[PDB]
């Protein structure tokens, strides 16, 4: 590799750098496996937590979603363009 | 327990200070239907309400008369076993 080249990966939006959730495990129901996170274009806009093996209606940005999670608290919808909500399971769990 | 979980409610509020936050908290707690609430998030401005039988419309309409412009973030069912 000579001096003066360049050489990237593409950018794509890494949990394990994402600090925690601020979330709060309220004790009068089950605790909820996944951690969400929300992105436009890359920026992150909020986080929380939720079921795994579920489903939530989200508002992401202009638009309703049907979240599904998987029970390794993969999410899936129908995300508006530069939206994305990214799950993981919890420590733990 | 499956057919008859509780209601989970998210809203964002964007707050002013503490001060907006502690109303928040006191009008959802006094809400029909309401077991529980939490405010958390990034900003905490996310608002976590549970409960059975809320009537959201009303809920929110509250909110953003008494607190500051409220939007939905979530609707969904707690997973009970």
């Amino acid at each position: 590799m000579e001096t003066g080249n360049k050489y990237i990966e593409k950018r794509a939006i890494d949990l394990s750098r994402e600090r925690d959730p601020n979330f709060f495990d309220n004790p009068g129901i089950p605790v909820p496996e996944c951690f969400w996170f929300m992105f436009k274009n890359n920026v992150r806009q909020d986080a929380g937590t939720c079921y795994s093996s579920w489903k939530m209606d989200m508002k992401v940005g202009p638009n309703w979603v049907h979240i599904k999670s998987d029970d390794n608290c993969n999410l899936s919808g129908d995300f508006p363009p530069g939206w994305i909500v990214l799950g993981k399971k919890r420590p733990g769990f | 327990g499956p057919g008859g979980e509780m209601q989970k409610i998210v809203f964002k509020i964007p707050m002013v200070d503490d001060k907006s936050r502690t109303k928040a908290m006191s009008l959802v707690a006094s809400t029909v239907g309401v077991h529980s609430v939490a405010i958390a998030g990034d900003l905490r401005d996310q608002v976590v309400v549970v409960g059975d039988g809320i009537d959201s419309i009303n809920l929110v309409s509250a909110l953003r008369k008494k607190v500051g412009p409220a939007m939905f973030l979530e609707v969904s069912q707690v997973k009970e076993d």
